[PDB]
Order: C-alpha cells, then structure tokens, then sequence
C-alpha cells in the first residue's frame, strides 16, 4: 500500500512542479 | 493478428507469466490477441489487460516526462540549445505513447464496450476510454487537445452515470473510477475545485459505506479511499 | 541499418537522452547505429554502449530466471503441470536474450575488438565478449554449453593477460574484468575455488596500490573491491 | 553504492538458491 501511494504521489507531483 | 494462432487460453496464461515477469509489452500483445479472440472478458481477464497497457504506456508516459523536462530546460538563452535531438527523440517516445493509446482505443471500441451489458464491465471499459483519452490529452496540442479531451470526459461521465446507478459507492472500479475522472479534472481540464469537489463526495459516500464491506473488499475499497486522500492533501 | 540515416553525434546525444529516461532498448539501438558508422569509441561511449545493452540483457535475464523458476515448479508430480506454455514462453524470451547477445558479440567482432589498439579499449571489448558469452552460456546446455563456456574464458582470458601487463592493479576496467571473470568461474565454469582464489587476489593487489589514486579513483576502485568481497562473502 | 552492492548480492545469491 505505502509503495502504490508514494508512487501515486509522485506522478501527481510531477504536474503540480511542471 | 501474430496472435492468431494461439489459443485463447494459452494467451490468457501467457499474459500472466509476463505479469510476473514483468514484461509488460510482451503481456499487453497477449492480451491484443485474447481480445481479438472476439470474446467477452472476464473480470480477471479485464484486469490482466489493464495492468498490461497501464505498465507500457506508464513507462512511455515516464520518459516523454524525463525527455520534456530536458528540451524546455535546453530552450533558452540561459543553457545552450543542443539542436534538433532531443526535440526529435522527444516526438519519437510520443508517437509510440500515441500509437499504443490507439491501439487501446481501437480494442475498447471492437468491440469491448459494445458487447459490454454489465455495469462492472461496462463501467471499466469506458474508464479505459477516459484514461487512454487523457493519456492522449496530456501530450496533444492546440484544437486536437480539446477534442481529445471531450472524449475523455465523455466517457469518464458515461462511466460516472452507470456506476452511481448500477454500483455501490464502495465498488472499486467505481472508485477508480472517480479517482481517474478527478485527476482529469485536475491535470487536464484545468478544473481543481471540480477534482476536489468529485474526490471529497466520492471519499465521504466510500466511508459510509465501508460498514457493509467484508475484510477483504474494505482493504481495496480503503486503498483508493486513501490515494483520494493523498490528492486531496497534493490539491488543498 | 535504420540508424543509418543520423549523425553520429546525434546518436550518441540520443544515447544519453534514452539512458537519463531509462529507454535501454532504444539506448542499445542508438549506440549499435553510432558503432556501425565505423568509427572507434571514445572512453565515455564505450561505456554508453555498455550500459545499454547491460541493462537489456539484464532484463531478459531477470525475465528469464522467473520464467525458469515457474516452468521448473510445474515439471513434477507435486504441481498439475500447465501445459507447453510455460516452456514455449521461457524459449520466446530465451531467443530474444540470444539475439541480443549475438548482436553485441556481432558489434565487437565487426570491428570494435580488432580495431582497439590501447589497451583501455581492447581489455573493455574482451571483458565485454566474455560477458556475453556467459549470458549466451546461462541459458545453454549440452556440447553448444561447452564451445560457448570455451569462447567465454578465451576472451576474458586474454583480457586478462593484457589488463595486467598494461594496466594498475586499480584501474576500475581491470577490476570490473576480474570481477566478472570470477563470477564465470564460480557460476558457469563449476570452480569456485578459482572464483575465490581470483576474487581474493584481485582485492589484495588493489589494496595495496589504493594509495597512488586521488579521491575520484579510489572511490571507483573501492566500488568494485567491495563487490569482490561481498562475492567472497557469499561464496565462503 | 549501497543499491549497486544489493542488487549485485540479489543476482550472485539467485544462483546459489537454484
Ligand atoms: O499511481 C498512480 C500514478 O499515475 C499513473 C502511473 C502509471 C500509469 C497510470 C497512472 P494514472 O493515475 O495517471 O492513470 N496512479 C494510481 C494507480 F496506480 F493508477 C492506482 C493504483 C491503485 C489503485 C487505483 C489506481
Ligand atoms: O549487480 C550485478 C548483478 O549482475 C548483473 C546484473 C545485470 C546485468 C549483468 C550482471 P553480471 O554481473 O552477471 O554481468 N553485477 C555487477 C555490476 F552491476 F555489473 C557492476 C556494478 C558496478 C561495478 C561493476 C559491476
């Protein structure tokens, strides 16, 4: 679960950065 | 059709050996061919075909990120500009992305979603839609964009009104659902209060629900309440 | 040659690029187009070319050992065998791990080894032809096993002749090269004590010339060493 | 270094097990 939300976080971040 | 003269069953297990090996475009070819076996899927067929084209265009998706964030740091005077490559190599990963969120599109609309009567099935399909849509948008430009992303929200909202009608607000599918058609709304529609309108009434009508759930669909009911959160906690 | 059409430099500008965006295979393609323009490799694509198919071939090894893993669980009374497919997927990605392998002992033979005259150079495509054939050797069996192990300690053998008569007992490529020379011994060619003996030799001559290096080279010599003795942790 | 070590001691250690 921790791996899917951090992963999650991170392509969601990406376009909030860009 | 490569695939044409495998066995339906034998593609379905092939897929599955990929899955775990973690080869996703060998396991999304084998899944192209099972579909075009002309046959309904079932659900753990749906989900095989998912996670196969998911995995492919995640990683196609991944780079053309990578790649955009060189060429804009390249155009300008602040760094010297390299030339015509990683523009080009840019456009390469994008015409692939775009060739396998085609092929995507192509097998929901022959014919998965019109032979599609169940609203599980029915529902997942026109989720697929909206993603490959997106997908699509996240790297169109201009007038081609706008169309692309009508399509998206068509099906996401086709998609919306079967599961608030055929689904409990739990469903997982239609979780993702509405988890997928808020990130639209977010990334692509340029509509934030909308994304965090869709997240929050979709958490709040999940958690009181949960209370009918068995242990094992409260887990993957919770996991995407969760990553509903996790936006919500990005956008606000 | 579809590459043949593009600079060189672009090429290898496009190498880089599909390397930061993790794209191995389209990195591979990239560095066997800049080696078929004729020309001998720079220090930095030698190891661009490494790097790619290392890690393509990485992955169908990875793919490999699951698949092998499966198929060997299925062959016996304790577990309902599955039919061909197992096996039929296994050799799928097994053809593939050889084209790619014969590919890079291809590039080598025509005519990076032949035309490396110092001895950076020809002691990288000697290690490298030994690699290769050791993938080739993993998946092998038989009298074709046996001319494969042969063609295996031959090249890594004269590169190792050459690193030591020409090179420090730091250099990272002479490390690298007993590194991977003792992993053959111990994994393909059944002698583990020469794997040992190797491993052991190599980490104690480096020690004792770790002193002529500045700050940039002893980190990388004392990478490798430290693979060396984490073998030799292993294997005693 | 630490990532490069494990996931080299991951490889070596597959062949010993099978
Ligand atoms: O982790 C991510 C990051 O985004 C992607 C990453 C790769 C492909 C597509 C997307 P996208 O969400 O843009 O379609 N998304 C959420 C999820 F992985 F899809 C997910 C997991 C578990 C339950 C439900 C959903
Ligand atoms: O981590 C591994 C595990 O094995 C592989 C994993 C993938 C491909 C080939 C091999 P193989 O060693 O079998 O050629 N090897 C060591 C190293 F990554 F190559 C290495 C790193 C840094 C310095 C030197 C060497």
């Amino acid at each position: 679960r921790d791996k899917i939300r951090l992963n999650n976080a991170i392509w969601r971040a990406w376009y909030i950065q860009y | 059709g490569a695939m044409g003269s495998m066995e339906r069953a034998s593609l379905i297990q092939k897929a599955k050996l990929a899955e775990q090996a973690e080869r996703y475009e060998d396991m999304a070819a084998f899944m192209k061919g099972a579909v075009e076996k002309g046959e309904e899927l079932s659900c753990e067929e749906r989900n095989l075909l998912s996670v196969a084209y998911k995995n492919v265009v995640g990683g196609q998706r991944a780079a053309w990120r990578v790649l955009s964030s060189i060429e804009q740091k390249s155009n300008e005077e602040g760094s010297e500009e390299k030339g015509p490559e990683v523009r080009e190599y840019r456009e390469k990963v994008e015409t692939e992305l775009q060739g396998v969120c085609d092929t995507v599109l192509g097998l929901l609309d022959s014919h998965l979603i019109k032979e599609a009567g169940d609203a599980e099935s029915r529902v997942f399909y026109l989720k697929m839609k909206g993603d490959y849509y997106r997908y699509l948008a996240e790297v169109a430009t201009g007038d081609d964009k706008k169309r692309i992303i009508d399509s998206a929200r068509s099906a996401y909202q086709e998609a919306m009104d079967i599961s608030k009608k055929e689904m409990p607000p739990t469903n997982p599918i239609r979780l993702g659902l509405a988890l997928n058609f808020s990130v639209f709304h977010y990334e692509i529609a340029n509509s934030p209060e909308e994304a965090i309108s869709l997240a929050k009434t979709t958490f709040d009508e999940a958690m009181a629900d949960l209370h009918t759930l068995s242990e094992d669909s409260y887990k993957d009911s919770t996991l995407i309440m969760q990553l509903l959160r996790d936006n919500l906690t990005l956008w606000t």
